[PDB]
């Protein structure tokens, strides 16, 4: 009697299907196919074998063929199934910053695919499968939790749909979702190690160096360097989970007192900060302030520096003062630091050159070849240039040992002059025989 | 045999699963909600039916090959005194769209049936026909008709009485009704 | 025609 | 005159001045069903006036290169005012019809449609697997018809243009000579003769009333006997109207509306 | 009348009776009652649209031996049953079904006279037709656009049963062929419409045409 | 068992 072959049919979406429609009676009057579809109609023996062609199954549907038998309308159905994949499979948006020793929840979301009973969610971390369901609900979520270690470091985790229609002869239709990557950190709470001058002065160029270690990951991080309200552009130098980050500074005149110099280091929503004070500096020169220089014995003598009652030093000046000098001695306090400076001046006293006969006698006998030294010596300040010339050229050899010979025998103008004056001497040398 | 197949007998209309082989059968449900959907609905096809095959009209027919005359459907309604309502009993004869809901079997050969003190009501379906004689087997030349029923109002019950009852339906011929040429029945079977 | 055998 | 004639039904006339007489088909005239022949016994609805009128069918253009036309009664009427309403509200329906077909050219002109009516006029399906295979559209095509072709093209593997009446026409598409469609109710317009055919048919079946959902009665098939010629031009082009009228209709078991299957 | 006055032949039928594993559907054979088989009678007919009249039905059998088992059987006895529409239709050739309490059948012991026998007009309508421009059941609204189409014309529509025939005896050791042909005669005979004969060669129940010969 | 089973009592 009636018979359908095949009885059971998986096709795609949107396919064509071939139906066999057939009976077994004497007189069967009419062959027909239920359904409401387009459906080529061919020929085998009549009404006792019929083939049908359905074009465009779109969804599932379940063709009977009926026989019109007179003694008996039978009737013999098949059942079409046809298959899709989702329309969309993925994670659902997490922060791609995550906390290490930390729990975060994965959540993969399918939308859509047929027949369900066929199709599997899976979550992976990188080719490892971590979960797997039967997909549920509409969109079908499947979740897992993963306990962030470090070994999750450049870890892609995805979502895979398995769609297996290998048991209805067909294949294994897989989708993937688009990668989830896990950025992960870890900022201890220590401030940044910074290195730099306490001091620095206006119009040069200084150094500044900021470090840290153990963080991760170190190329991701940000480094906000800067003193006062310049902020600097650092040279960061990375390491085994670690940086180094130089930079120049250079300070103007605005700039003058104490500086805030800061090392931030920030990662995610952390920031580890160092605070540290660099003091610009302007010290003027304390200057010596003399009322005259250059004075002569006995004149009274200010001194004065300049760069709560004012302070001078008062001294009558004598010649021991000649040469000596006055000092102007200060201090700045910049950044904790105490920083010294001071000038000395030389005061000038005078008194005019001297050439006493007991100094420098008028009148030497020495005997030929006898050991002797010729004395002369003129006084004053400034100390007056002295010079015992015979003929205008030959010199005595006054203040040394020497050996007499003829040749120093003769008459000598001892001069001593200075700005304070000029004093001639007349100085004769005999030289007896030996 | 003509005079036996005038007899009302009674049809097996609710032979749906859990109700076949059973009294059951023979008894059509009714209630006190009101719907627009068919209480029954019937293929006039009177030997090689379902539902009329082992009444005896369908049986003596099935005896025989060809038929003509006029059925008398009988409807019996089993519910309570206190149960009122009004029904729609029709046989619309073939080749246009099945009467589906009331308003397109209205416009067929219809009766509007009150329940009341007359319990039995019946609703004859006229011999129309192309041919003189129809088939007793099933037929799309000699085409039978469809025979539904409907609410016209609804069923109302009033306090404490049963909100759902049934109705019995029978099935005889008419005096113009008539068969022939004689065949073996398809009803029994035998061991070789 | 045919017959059957 | 034999020539001139009027006909007269419900609120419609026609009117030929070159007619060749008129026939009765079998030499019986539309009659209804008498109480001794009757078959359905409810009360038959009969329309008189509103259905028993001219419908004129949409024309058709004889050329050189035609072959023939087919129409079948009642299908041809199906959609035709009160009388497809009446034939689709019941399940059975009867009618005789008056048939006129109108074709005037001039006296320069030559040509002669062989218009015969045929009952029961089953012609053969367009494929040689399948026996009799003609879809509800296909057989069944109203107030157009079909055409007759020279040429038989047949689908054997296939649904759709096997699906279909070969048309043939030296063989009536139902393999029988064309030149022997005389012994059925027929005339014809010679162009040099008459313009017109006037068929008078009666209700022809194996039963008294039939299901008009089901079968076509009659079909009215119009063969070019002689073609289609003109002095001037190669490719000459002459009307042909066809206006059909039912008579003695009634009709028996009032439903619902038949709507069959459509495009 | 005078026309028609000639008994027929319709189908001729194979029946075997043997022993052999797959032949029991072999010792009996069921046929469909039409006028088809053959095309003498049927273009005859042809020529009426309708017709009305009372059949003569005669049998002739004739049975041979098929390979080498030329040995011995017995006389056979036939049986020619007519099961009408609605009816059990026979699952073996022996069985419960033609046991025939109503179902008209005949019996033939093989080497008397053709047996035969006399049906009235037992059609469903006023006259029989050659013919049926129509179709079975109404294909409806949403069913298919292109639906009716198997279910058009006569072939679709008359339905008469089928005969069943078998022979009555066991199974021998050498397997004997009968074959039985149906002879007709229409009598007591009026039709009406006459229409063209069949010019060019048939297909089957149907009014259909090959490619090759027309 | 004699009778069939029908598939709603609003079958056709
Ligand atoms: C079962 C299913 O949906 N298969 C489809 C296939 O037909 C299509 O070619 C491809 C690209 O769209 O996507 C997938
Ligand atoms: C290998 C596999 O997945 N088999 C399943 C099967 O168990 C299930 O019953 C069927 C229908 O939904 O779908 C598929
Ligand atoms: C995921 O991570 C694994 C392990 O490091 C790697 O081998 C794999 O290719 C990654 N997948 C993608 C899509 O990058
Ligand atoms: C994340 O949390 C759940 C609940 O504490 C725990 O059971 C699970 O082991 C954790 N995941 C991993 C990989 O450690
Ligand atoms: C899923 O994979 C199929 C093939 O297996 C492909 O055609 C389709 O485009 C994929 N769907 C998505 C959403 O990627
Ligand atoms: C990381 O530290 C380990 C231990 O010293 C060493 O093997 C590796 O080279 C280091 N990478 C660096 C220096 O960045
Ligand atoms: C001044 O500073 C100098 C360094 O340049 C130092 O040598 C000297 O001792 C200071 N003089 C004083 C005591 O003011
Ligand atoms: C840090 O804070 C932001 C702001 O709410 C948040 O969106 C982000 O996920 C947090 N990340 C962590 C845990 O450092």
């Amino acid at each position: 009697q009636t018979s359908v072959s095949p009885s059971k049919v998986i096709l795609p979406r949107g396919g064509s299907v071939l139906v066999t429609c057939s009976t077994s009676c004497d007189q069967p009057m009419l062959l027909g196919i239920e359904t409401p579809l387009p459906k080529k109609e061919l020929l085998l023996p009549g009404n006792n074998r019929k083939v049908y062609e359905l074009s465009n199954v779109q969804e599932d549907s379940q063709p009977m063929c009926y026989s019109n038998c007179p003694d008996g309308q039978s009737t013999a159905k098949t059942f079409l199934t046809v298959y899709w994949t989702p329309e969309r499979v993925e994670l659902a948006p997490l922060p791609s910053w995550q906390p290490v020793g930390k729990n975060l929840t994965l959540r993969c979301q399918v939308e859509g695919g047929a027949p369900r009973a066929n199709l599997t969610v899976v979550l992976l971390r990188g080719e490892k499968e971590l979960k797997r369901e039967p997909a549920v609900g509409e969109p079908a979520e499947v979740t897992t939790t993963v306990l962030v270690r470090r070994d999750h470091h450049g870890a892609n985790f995805s979502c895979r749909t398995e769609l297996d229609l290998r048991p209805q002869g067909l294949e294994l239709f897989e989708n993937t979702s688009a990668p989830y990557q896990l950025q992960t950190f870890v900022l201890p709470a220590t401030p940044p190690q910074l290195v730099s001058p306490r001091v620095l002065e206006v119009d040069t160029q200084g150094t500044v160096v900021c470090s840290l270690d153990g963080l991760f990951p170190v190329s991701e991080a940000q480094v906000h360097l800067a003193l006062g309200d310049q902020r600097l552009n650092p040279t960061v130098t990375y390491g085994n989970d670690s940086f180094s980050a130089k930079a120049s500074v250079s300070v103007t005149a605005e700039d003058e007192g104490t500086q805030r110099l800061t090392c931030a280091v920030i990662l995610g929503n952390q920031s580890q900060e160092t605070l540290q004070t660099v003091t610009i500096y302007s010290f003027p020169a304390p200057n010596v302030i003399l009322t005259k220089p250059e004075v002569s014995e006995g004149t009274e003598v200010t001194v004065k520096c300049e760069a709560g009652p004012r302070a001078q030093l008062l001294l009558k000046a004598t010649p021991e003062d000649n040469g000596r000098s006055f000092s102007c001695s200060a201090t700045l306090e910049v950044a904790g630091q105490l920083i010294h400076k001071n000038q000395t001046r030389e005061l000038r006293v005078l008194y005019g050159p001297r050439l006493d006969e007991r100094d420098c006698p008028g009148n030497w006998t020495w005997p030929e070849n006898s050991q002797q030294t010729p004395m002369c010596q003129a006084w004053g300040n400034p100390l007056p240039e002295l010079k015992c010339l015979k003929d205008g050229t030959f010199p005595l050899p006054i203040g040394e040992s020497v050996t007499v010979t003829r040749d120093l025998e003769g008459t000598y103008l001892c001069r001593a002059r200075s700005t304070q004056g000029e004093v001639t001497r007349e100085v004769t040398v005999n030289v007896l025989s030996p | 045999m003509m005079e036996l197949a005038e007899i009302d007998t009674l049809i097996p209309m609710n032979a749906v699963d859990g109700k076949v082989n059973t009294m059951e059968m023979y008894q059509i449900p009714l209630n006190d909600n009101l719907s627009k959907a068919p209480i029954f609905c019937l293929s006039l096809s009177p030997a090689s039916d379902k539902r009329l095959s082992h009444t005896m009209l369908g049986e003596i027919l099935n005896y025989y090959t060809h038929w003509t005359g006029s059925i008398r459907f009988t409807f019996l309604f089993c519910g309570s005194m206190m149960a009122t309502g009004k029904l729609l009993l029709s046989y619309s004869p073939p080749g246009a769209k099945p009467p589906t809901n009331r308003k397109d079997a209205m416009l067929g050969t219809h009766i509007i049936w009150d329940l009341g003190l007359q319990s039995s009501c019946s609703m004859v379906a006229p011999w129309i026909s192309n041919t003189v004689y129809r088939r007793c087997a099933r037929d799309d030349f000699t085409e039978g008709g469809f025979i539904t029923c409907f609410y016209q109002t609804r069923i109302v019950v009033p306090a404490s009485t049963p909100t759902s009852m049934f109705m019995l339906g029978f099935v005889s011929a008419c005096p113009d009704f008539s068969v022939r040429l004689l065949k073996d029945t398809p009803h029994i079977s035998q061991s070789k | 025609l045919i017959g059957r055998t | 005159s034999d020539r001139v004639r009027q006909i007269t039904l419900g609120n419609s006339t026609i009117t030929t001045q070159e007619a060749a007489n008129a026939i009765v088909a079998y030499g019986e005239w539309p009659t209804y069903i008498n109480d001794s022949e009757a078959n359905p016994v409810d009360a038959p609805t009969e329309p008189d006036v509103s259905s028993n009128r001219f419908y004129t069918l949409e024309s058709v253009s004889w050329k050189t290169t035609s072959r023939g036309w087919w129409w079948k009664l009642p299908d041809c009427l199906k959609d035709m005012g009160m009388f497809g309403q009446n034939m689709y509200y019941h399940y059975l329906g009867r009618s005789g019809y008056t048939i006129h077909v109108q074709c005037n050219a001039s006296k320069f002109h030559q040509g002669a449609l062989g218009v015969f009516l045929i009952p029961e006029f089953v012609m053969a399906c367009n494929t040689e697997s399948k026996t009799s295979y003609v879809s509800y559209i296909n057989a069944n095509p109203g107030e157009r018809g079909g055409e007759f072709t020279n040429t038989y093209n047949p689908s054997n593997t296939d649904a759709s243009e096997g699906r279909k009446f070969a048309a043939l026409d030296y063989l009536l598409g139902s393999g029988v000579l064309a030149g022997n469609a005389f012994v059925y109710p027929h005339q014809i317009i010679n162009l040099r003769t008459n313009n017109s055919a006037t068929i008078v048919v009666p209700y022809v079946n194996s039963l008294v009333i039939d299901c008009m959902a089901k079968h076509n009665n009659w079909g009215i098939v119009i063969l070019p006997l002689a073609p289609l010629a003109f002095a001037a031009t190669s490719s000459p082009q002459v009307p042909i109207t066809v206006t059909i009228a039912p008579m003695c209709t009634e009709f028996n078991g009032l439903r619902n509306i038949t709507v069959p299957v459509h495009q | 009348e005078s026309f028609f006055g000639r008994a027929a032949c319709v189908t001729i039928l194979s029946l075997t009776n043997s022993s052999k594993s797959g032949e029991e559907k072999k010792h009996f054979n069921i046929w469909n009652i039409t006028y088809t088989d053959t095309v003498q009678l049927r273009r005859k007919l042809e020529f009426f649209t309708y017709s009305r009249f009372d059949l003569e039905m005669t049998f002739v059998f004739t049975e041979n031996y098929p390979s080498t088992a030329s040995g011995e059987v017995r006389n056979q006895v036939y049986q020619i049953m007519y099961i009408p529409p609605g009816a059990p239709r026979p699952s073996s050739w022996d069985d419960y079904t033609w046991q025939s309490s109503s179902n008209p059948s005949i019996f033939y012991m093989y080497g008397n006279a053709p047996p035969r026998m006399s049906i009235p007009y037992v059609g469903i309508a006023n006259a029989y037709s050659h013919f049926y421009d129509g179709f079975a059941r109404v294909p409806l609204e949403g069913e298919n656009t292109d639906a009716g189409d198997t279910f058009y014309g006569l072939v679709s529509i008359n339905d008469f049963g089928v005969l069943a025939v078998r022979a009555v005896n066991r199974s021998n050791p050498h397997t004997i062929h009968t074959s039985v042909r149906v002879y007709m005669k229409p009598k007591h005979i009026r039709c009406w419409c006459p229409r063209p004969p069949r010019a060019v060669l048939y297909r089957g129940e149907g009014v259909d045409m090959i490619s090759s010969a027309i | 068992l004699p009778l069939t089973k029908v598939d709603s009592i609003t079958t056709f």
